[PDB]
């Protein structure tokens, strides 16, 4: 996703995954 | 699915091995419930048939290397582990009042390193808060993320 003024991320948490 | 690195390949092999003990070149349940017991896991033959059948495209009942390399590098599924994303939700649930708010979230992603700002939080909050309450609750919070 293109995002320069916004999260770039938050999922990344819990499904930081393997 | 072979379509991957040699390295990468490589992995599954040593993985491949593990599921295919009797040596036929294929894994069943069987085998599959074995290497499950051996590193930890315990899922019932009905779980082991349902990633069975995921990756049996011949529906024959065993996996072959393309099958098990589609379960091992894709996964096959889309999610990870769900049943701890409820032991996280404390996490995130800062305030420790089994809802999680823009707020408690917003230390969160802090804590991972990757900044954003208090709207981008809310906006997350917006779109999972299904009750509307400005909290978000276990399935609001774990759809949030990561679905059923
Ligand atoms: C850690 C995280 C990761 O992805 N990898 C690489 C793959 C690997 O070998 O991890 C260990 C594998 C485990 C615990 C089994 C995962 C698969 C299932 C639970 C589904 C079983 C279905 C089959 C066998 C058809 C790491 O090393
Ligand atoms: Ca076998
Ligand atoms: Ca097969
Ligand atoms: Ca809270
Ligand atoms: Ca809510």
């Amino acid at each position: 996703p293109n995002g320069k003024k916004k999260r770039k991320s938050l999922a990344k948490r819990i499904r930081e995954r393997c | 699915a072979d379509q991957l690195t040699e390295e990468q390949i490589a992995e599954f092999k040593e993985a491949f091995s593990l599921f295919d003990k009797d040596g036929d070149g294929t894994i069943t349940t069987k085998e599959l419930g074995t290497v499950m017991r051996s590193l930890g896991q315990n899922p019932t033959e009905a779980e082991l048939q349902d990633m069975i059948n995921e990756v049996d495209a011949d529906g024959n009942g065993t996996i072959d290397f393309p099958e098990f390399l589609t379960m091992m590098a894709r996964k096959m599924k889309d999610t990870d582990s769900e049943e701890e994303i409820r032991e996280a939700f404390r996490v995130f649930d800062k305030d420790g009042n089994g809802y999680i708010s823009a707020a408690e979230l917003r230390h969160v992603m802090t804590n991972l390193g990757e900044k954003l700002t208090d709207e981008e939080v809310d906006e997350m909050i917006r779109e999972a808060d299904i009750d509307g309450d400005g909290q978000v609750n276990y399935e609001e919070f774990v759809q949030m993320m990561t679905a059923k």
